[PDB]
């Protein structure tokens, strides 16, 4: 039904 | 047993006056310590500990991230909230009120009166304690609020007493699902 | 003062290479995804009635978060966590009257790692008959919360224990509930 | 009421095997958040939060205080274990053994034997409960130890059982204040 | 492993103005510094015919710490630290015994900033006889601990009540102790 | 005099 977004997750350079 | 090593994202959303004022916080934890985070009310990324200043740097000099973030507010706290406030926000249980004492003792003895406030939903809630009409604002031990873990809350308040024949005790319950004060009342034996 | 707050929780955790995706409104758990069954679980079925959330956003969510943590850990220089034992507590859903219903809840509280051996003891004897529990809900401290629950029957004849078991721990740590 | 702000400096001196090996620690805490630290193992000043960077980076730059921060090993952690060892890690108390059922009741019914040990020194103890002679490894809830802040531990550890005419249980403690283990038995008596 | 710890830990707090110096070995105080009668108190009377400590030493280690506190504080660009409520429990020295006398012990727990109120209660009324305090013990996580004792004489008569008052608080925490 | 307690003297940052 309605939808719950999520906060998507990115990488970091190392 | 080898050590371990913990990584925590962890994104909240604070609203104030329903969404009228929201603050979206990025925050990030390596193991115990919060290593770096995003405050809305701040505009970008900063490094809590040393340890994060490499990804406060970086995710502060690529602006799509930066925006991503800044719209947060919007686009995922806002949304989300209208998602779900029609099962949570608005989610209501009417407390289940038990009064009784601790120890079956003669009267005249000291004692302790319970008020067993039980089942309830939101966590918000007001018990109070009176004698014979007037409210007793001393000699309470209450429990706090009990997060059951399933959507309702418990909690415990007692009251000392040195109960004498013809004592009516009530306790006064205020819960927002209920419109009128839940009360109960003991009298003594 | 704030009103409600909705938190999106996650965590990876290594040698035991196992993490977690949940949801959490004011305390409660929404809901989590499974990773191994890779579908979303509501914390109450009737919330699934009313949103949906597709569990392969977590399931990627996940994957960088592992390879956050080797970077992370790496550059820490190897440093781990230090152990901190749970705070257990056993207690009862609704006030207790002989041979009706209840529940026994275990809460495990103020621990991490997320880490923890859980047993429901019977007179002694383990217990499986209806048990359940949740996924590691998160705290403020960055450290963890847990609940455990054994649905059973009051009565005058038994005596109930959760048993605990945490690396920050001397050693099991017990619980006991009997009716009084 | 008006906030708060707390500064809070820790040294800490840590010891392995008496003092084969001692590891020194300058911590220092900005309300809640520690903001700089001396690691003996790591021989200089680092900040562990940005706040702490103008410090670490400076007491770095004077090497009096590194002087001062590298040899507390030995002039500081070392010196004072000395002067306190023999009332703190020498330290000795006898603990005191009682027990008693909770519950009062009729012989044959489940029942809980508790076994207090109270005002003992070090931390350190061993608690072990018998029935007729056997050790029972099972039923036994423990509050595990109880710091008093006096000096002194206490700690409570009872036996889940349902008592029969003629039983006879026994707790026994060990303890580095007692060359032979104490036993106070409770013959099972119906009351 | 570990074998032993000490520690001298101190602290300075505005606006209140009030500091603390002292030495803890493996938790327990060995000794702190008397801030307004300038001298060194033991722990326990026997300590003082084995070490000794010069007073004047830390109240000028805590001049410093004033200010470094108005410093870090200015640095800080003013945050204040946020309370955390204690964790308050009532004990009993050694077990009850009737007419025979004890100390009820009030452990707080687990708190910030180091200040707190609190009041012995006997059957609602305050109790000052014999009653003793210690002074603000650290914990590992910079958190507080502290310790109040009331020596008493068992009966069945009687209750009493550890009354504690911290700005964490939402209102006053009574924990209850009575024998039966 | 009995046998004396070290303490780590502090010293400031401007
Ligand atoms: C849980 O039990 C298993 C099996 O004995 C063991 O491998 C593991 O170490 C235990 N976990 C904890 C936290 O004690
Ligand atoms: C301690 O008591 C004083 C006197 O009642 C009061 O001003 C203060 O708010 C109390 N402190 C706390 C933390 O409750």
């Amino acid at each position: 039904n309605p939808v719950v977004h999520f906060f998507k997750n990115i990488v970091t350079p190392r | 047993t080898r050590p371990r090593f913990l990584w925590q994202p962890k994104r909240e959303c604070h609203f104030f006056n329903g969404t009228e004022r929201v603050r979206f916080l990025d925050r990030y934890f390596y193991n115990q310590e919060e290593s770096v985070r995003f405050d809305s009310d701040v505009g970008e990324f900063r490094a809590v500990t040393e340890l994060g200043r490499p990804d406060a740097e970086y995710w502060n000099s690529q602006k799509d991230i930066l925006e991503q973030a800044r719209a947060a507010v919007d686009t995922y706290c806002r949304h989300n909230y209208g998602v779900v406030e029609s099962f949570t926000v608005q989610r209501r249980v009417q407390p289940k009120v038990t009064v009784y004492p601790s120890k079956t003792q003669p009267l005249q003895h000291h004692n302790l009166l319970v008020c067993s406030v039980s089942g309830f939903y939101p966590g918000s809630i007001e018990v109070r304690w009176f004698l014979n009409g007037q409210e007793e604002k001393a000699g309470m031990v209450s429990t706090g609020l009990i997060q059951n873990g399933d959507w309702t809350f418990q909690t415990l308040v007692m009251l000392e007493t040195v109960p004498r024949s013809g004592e009516v005790y009530t306790c006064q319950v205020e819960h927002p699902s209920v419109t009128s004060p839940l009360t109960v009342e003991w009298r003594a034996r | 003062k704030e009103e409600h707050v909705i938190i999106q929780a996650e965590f990876y955790l290594n040698p035991d290479q196992s993490g977690e995706f949940m949801f959490d409104f004011d305390g409660d758990e929404i809901f989590h995804v499974d990773m191994a069954k890779k579908e979303t679980v509501w914390r109450l079925e009737e919330f699934g009635r009313f949103a949906s959330f597709e569990a392969q956003g977590a399931l990627a969510n996940i994957a960088v978060d592992k390879a956050n943590l080797e970077i992370m850990t790496k550059r820490s220089n190897y440093t781990p966590i230090t152990n901190v034992p749970p705070e257990v507590t056993v207690l009862t859903n609704s006030p207790v009257e002989l041979r009706e219903p209840n529940v026994l809840i275990c809460f495990i509280d103020k621990f991490t790692p997320p880490v923890v051996n859980v047993t429901w003891l019977r007179n002694g004897k383990p217990v499986t008959t209806g048990v359940s529990e949740t996924v590691f809900l998160p705290r403020e401290d960055h450290l963890f919360r847990k609940f455990h629950y054994l649905p059973f029957l009051p009565s005058t004849e038994d005596v109930y224990d959760c048993r605990v078991e945490h690396w920050g721990l001397d050693e099991p740590l017990l619980k006991h509930w009997e009716f009084d």
